[PDB]
């Protein structure tokens, strides 16, 4: 089994643009006004790719119509997959989604919450693994057909070249190999931190970009001061409107800066969103024939887990 | 961040004055003229009121049931116009149908359609 | 079944045609990058209204206003504004054109491996399983009608991975064996269809000690009668 | 109601929904009900009247409007429209019965008029329609277009009116102007009136789709002064 990690969507920053640049100032606002569209071009745009985050997540993990449960008895041959699937116990999380979750971490920016919180996303993956166990490639085709999973293996061997009577004779070996196989990724999620490296990489990028954008306030652009207040509280308007002026490009072109480099951010991150949303399809859903698409080996299944900020895939 | 009174010898903290955007939630005006609003990220307190983890939702009556999401806030919560109201409810992720999962029971399609 | 397919291949091309005339939001991608394109451009247009800084707007006011010592001040604030303004507007086209270019790829690959040929992907062309599908031309892209094969009515029968014979373990060959209370008997996977299990169905590997779940049963096998007879 | 709108500018548009900020009387506000005082001329006035026996003749603006320095007269005697920008002594009560810089000469009635006075230039606005109502302004919507530009150059912050009228008072909001085929005014939307309006000016459509919109900017106003 191995673990492969994509990220699915950003954070979903927005930022009001006039209290960025201009912050409780009349005397700016009015001359910032004097750009037309370029401070509202920039809301528009940062707008724009906080739906798209959602718009993300949802082609990834809503590929289901119904959320498929597994019965209470674990009838699944001697295959154990309770490390995978959610603990009712607790927020409705397997054990494994719970170490991915501990692994990963005024100035007119605001975040806005996704539409899919994490227990909802813990509910599409649960639907989604369900009917991966209990009814095979069919629940993504059309109707959930229940199927005995040792069958259901039976499938997964010819699909890749091995006549079924080898899983009935190995059955005991391959159930025990799949049960130490799991165990083993608990432990390399738990010991090793970097294993989640491209979720945390996408955190960290946009937490500079943020940081980046907030420094730059403290910036004076060729202005005699940074603060805008100090400007006003010292000069009259004959010249007050000057400083103003140098602040106002340096900080307007600073939004611009920002918002391009999170479109283009955005642009990779929907490229990883549609990548895992067609990895769900084809690997979780069917059983690809596409040679180290679902990792190395020849793929008998897969099971999603869900991750902040993204997903991560077991491939057996 | 914080300043030294003048006069008294105490040390103040600056907190800048609540803010957030406002979004209007509207059924669409061909049907109904009625609109719900949202103050993204503040308390109720400094704005048929509901508290929501997006915001301040003022107008819509949260409702128990849970419906398909028609017209999305945020965190779980959408909107809709139900018989007339705008209503907000938490979504529903899709129909609940269990597995008849056993050891030695197979379903097998016995006709199809084409679509 | 070919008359059943071809009368449900028949009815449901006429449901495209009342999806699309009833609902033209059916087209929105399409529809969306119109909206977009023609925003850009009205952006564009407008910001020549602005001043950004400037006495006016209108250049030759400046020109014919202020003397030339004053008016190359002023027209430069212009020409930084509107300058910026088209530095602002190719950025946006450049990447809004990747996002084109990577579903015109899409598109490209899907017309290849769904419309040239029969794709094994799931989802790719549907839900369902992919039989074939159809392009079709469209204002500024491409619309594919994608025929599928979907399951529909469905029954519960018992089922069991191998058979016992003379000790010997049975498996289909290509097929699931099912039982309806009972009989036995060998199916396709994907379709009802209940044949007799013979040896003819079945091959065999191992025993009964080994599978799991193994039941009893009778194989035929098509020789023996001719040898008796 | 949603009256008080007039054409801003002479241009002509099409088929089009022009926004634009200009000092127009705000939509359900309210407006004094009169059946010879002295009113406040604030940024602007909205002044309309309704008629049976043409009682209203004309009206007074300016600043101390007595003798002591400019304003405007404007009166409508009998026949012939007179306006002179003299430093008139008025009369204690001025009514009509049964230094000079400028001058120039020419219920079932409705007048709307709109005076404003911006850099020194006096402008007129007005429309006139018949009507069938008693007690209240009719519901409904026209846009004013101008009639009168005088170059006056002088403060007004007063007015009184020379003789049932209605006076409001304009303020400086941005409306969404709809411009049918033939270039008039057939709607409008007060930007600031509800969550609505703010949504149709934001979309710049009279209609808008079913969604959520992010129109504006919430923010808690200081009180005090420290
Ligand atoms: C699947 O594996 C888990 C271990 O990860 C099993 O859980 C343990 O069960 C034993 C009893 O047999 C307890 O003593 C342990 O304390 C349990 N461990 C944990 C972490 O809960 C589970 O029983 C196995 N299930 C199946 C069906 O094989
Ligand atoms: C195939 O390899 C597996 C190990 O990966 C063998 O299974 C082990 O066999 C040894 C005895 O030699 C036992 O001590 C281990 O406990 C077994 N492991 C498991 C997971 O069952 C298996 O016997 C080999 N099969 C063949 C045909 O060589
Ligand atoms: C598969 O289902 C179709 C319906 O979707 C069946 O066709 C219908 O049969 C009824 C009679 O029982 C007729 O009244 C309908 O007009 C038929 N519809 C069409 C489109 O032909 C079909 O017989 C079923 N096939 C099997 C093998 O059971
Ligand atoms: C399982 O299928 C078999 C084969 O169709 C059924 O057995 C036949 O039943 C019919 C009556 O409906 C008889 O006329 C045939 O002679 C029987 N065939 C044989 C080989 O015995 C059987 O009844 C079905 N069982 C159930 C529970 O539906
Ligand atoms: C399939 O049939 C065989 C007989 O052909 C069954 O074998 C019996 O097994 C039990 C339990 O060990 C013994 O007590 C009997 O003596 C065996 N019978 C004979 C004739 O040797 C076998 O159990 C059956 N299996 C199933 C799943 O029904
Ligand atoms: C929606 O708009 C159409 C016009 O395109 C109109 O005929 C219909 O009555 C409207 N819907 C409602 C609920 O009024
Ligand atoms: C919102 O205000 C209430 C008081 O009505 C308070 O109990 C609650 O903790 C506040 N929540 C936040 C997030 O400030
Ligand atoms: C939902 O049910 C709870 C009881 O569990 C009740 O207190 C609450 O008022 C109900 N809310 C609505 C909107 O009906
Ligand atoms: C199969 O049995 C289950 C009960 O375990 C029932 O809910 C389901 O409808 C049955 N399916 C068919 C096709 O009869
Ligand atoms: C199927 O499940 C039943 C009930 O637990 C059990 O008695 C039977 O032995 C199981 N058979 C197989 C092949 O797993
Ligand atoms: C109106 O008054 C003017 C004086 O301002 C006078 O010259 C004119 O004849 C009068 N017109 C009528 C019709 O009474
Ligand atoms: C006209 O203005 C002059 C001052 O320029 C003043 O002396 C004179 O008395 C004024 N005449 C009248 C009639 O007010
Ligand atoms: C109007 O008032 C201003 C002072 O705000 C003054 O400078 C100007 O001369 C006045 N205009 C007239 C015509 O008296
Ligand atoms: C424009 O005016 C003509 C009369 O010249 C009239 O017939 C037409 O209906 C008017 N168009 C609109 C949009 O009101």
């Amino acid at each position: 089994v191995t673990t492969e990690i994509l990220p699915v969507s950003m954070t979903k920053t927005s930022v009001d643009c006039t209290m960025y640049i201009c912050g409780d100032s009349t005397e700016c606002s009015n001359l910032l006004l004097q750009y037309g569209s370029f401070c509202t071009q920039l809301n528009r745009a940062l707008t724009g790719i906080a739906v798209e985050q959602d718009k993300n997540t949802q082609e990834v993990f809503a590929q289901v119509k119904q959320i498929y449960k597994t019965p209470p008895i674990k009838d699944f041959g001697g295959f154990n997959f309770s490390q995978i699937l959610p603990d009712p116990s607790k927020s409705k999380r397997s054990f494994i989604e719970d170490l991915l979750f501990n692994k990963v971490t005024f100035n007119g920016l605001t975040v806005l919450p996704p539409l899919l919180t994490d227990e909802m996303i813990a509910q599409y993956t649960s639907a989604l693994l369900a009917g991966t166990i209990t009814s095979g490639w069919t629940f993504g085709a059309g109707a959930a057909l229940q199927i005995p999973f040792a069958m259901q293996m039976a499938y997964r061997f010819n699909g890749i070249g091995v006549t079924q009577n080898v899983l009935y004779e190995n059955q005991k070996l391959i159930a025990n190999q799949f049960n130490s196989a799991i165990g083993k990724i608990q432990d390399s999620l738990s010991s090793t931190a970097s294993a989640l490296g491209k979720l945390q990489d996408v955190v960290n990028q946009n937490a500079q970009a943020l940081n980046t954008l907030v420094k730059q306030l403290s910036s004076n652009f060729g202005a005699i001061s940074s603060v805008l207040n100090d400007i006003l509280s010292r000069l009259d308007p004959p010249e007050a409107e000057v400083q103003i002026d140098r602040l106002i490009t340096g900080r307007l072109q600073s939004l611009q800066t920002y918002v391009t480099q999170q479109l283009i951010r955005a642009a990779e991150i929907r490229a990883s969103a549609n990548l895992a949303a067609t990895k769900m399809s084809e690997c979780v859903l069917g059983q690809s024939k596409r040679v180290d698409f679902c990792g190395k080996g020849y793929h008998l299944m897969s099971f999603p887990q869900s991750a902040p900020h993204g997903v991560v895939f077991l491939h057996v | 961040d914080a300043v030294r009174d003048p006069q008294t010898l105490e040390i103040l903290d600056i907190t800048p004055c609540s803010f957030g955007g406002v979004s209007v939630i509207t059924p669409g005006t061909n049907t109904s003229n009625e609109v719900a609003v949202l103050y993204q990220d503040v308390n109720c307190t400094e704005v048929n009121v509901f508290q929501t983890r997006a915001g301040c939702l003022i107008g819509a009556e949260h409702v128990n049931n849970s419906y398909e999401c028609d017209i999305p806030i945020g965190a779980g919560i959408c909107a809709s116009y139900q018989t007339q109201s705008i209503i907000a409810y938490t979504m529903s992720l899709g129909a609940e149908n269990s597995v008849a999962y056993s050891n030695n029971s197979i379903a097998i399609p016995t006709n199809f359609t084409i679509s | 079944n070919q008359k059943l397919i071809a009368n449900q291949f028949n009815s449901a091309i006429g449901k495209i045609q009342d999806s699309l005339s009833s609902t033209a939001s059916a087209l929105g991608k399409l529809q969306d990058v119109v909206n977009q394109n023609a925003q850009a451009l009205n952006t564009l247009v407008k910001q020549l209204s602005s001043n950004f800084g400037a006495i006016s707007s209108v250049l030759n006011d400046i020109l014919s206003r202020l003397d030339p010592p004053e008016a190359e001040v002023q027209i430069d604030r212009l020409i930084t504004g509107r300058l910026q303004s088209l530095q602002t507007y190719v950025t946006q086209q450049l990447i809004r054109a990747a996002e084109i270019r990577a579903s015109a790829n899409l598109a490209a690959t899907k017309m290849s491996e769904c419309v040239l040929g029969q794709s094994k992907r799931v989802d790719f062309c549907g839900k369902g399983y992919h039989l074939m599908s159809f392009p079709q031309s469209a204002p500024h892209g491409v619309v594919f009608l994608h025929v599928t094969y979907v399951p529909a009515q469905e029954k519960n029968f018992t089922t069991a991975p191998a058979i016992c014979h003379d000790g010997k373990a049975h498996f289909p060959r290509e097929g699931v064996f099912v039982s309806n209370g009972t009989h036995w008997f060998v199916t396709q996977r994907n379709f009802y269809e209940p044949q007799i299990i013979t040896t003819d169905n079945t091959f065999v590997s191992g025993n009964c000690d080994v599978v799991i779940g193994i039941v009893n049963n009778t194989v035929y096998d098509p020789l023996q009668p001719e040898l008796d007879s | 109601f949603t009256r008080g709108v007039y054409y801003p500018d002479k241009v002509f548009r099409s088929s089009v929904l022009h926004s634009t900020q200009d000092l127009f009387l705000p939509f359900f506000s309210n407006v004094t009900w009169f059946h010879n005082p002295v009113l406040p001329f604030n940024d602007g006035v909205y002044f309309a009247s309704t008629e049976k026996s043409n009682i209203i003749r004309g009206w007074i603006f300016g600043t101390t409007l007595d003798s002591k320095t400019q304003s405007l007269l404007i009166v409508n005697n009998a026949t012939n429209v007179v306006i002179k920008v003299c430093e008139f002594q008025f009369c204690n009560d001025p009514f009509l019965g049964v230094n000079c810089t400028f001058e120039y000469v020419s219920f079932k009635n409705l007048r709307e008029f709109v005076f404003k006075n911006i850099d020194g230039y006096f402008k007129i606005y007005s429309k006139h329609t018949p009507i069938n109502l008693v007690r209240d302004l009719p519901q409904g919507f026209s846009a004013l277009e101008p009639l009168v530009d005088l170059p006056i150059g002088i403060n007004i912050t007063r007015f009184q009116t020379l003789l049932a009228y209605y006076v409001g008072y304009l303020q400086p909001r941005t409306f969404l102007l709809k411009y049918n085929e033939n270039g008039t005014i057939t709607d409008a939307v007060d930007c600031a009136l509800d969550p609505l309006s703010e949504t149709k000016c934001t979309l710049k459509s009279f209609t808008v789709e079913k969604g959520i919109y992010q129109t504006s900017n919430f923010r808690v106003q200081p009180t005090e002064s420290i």
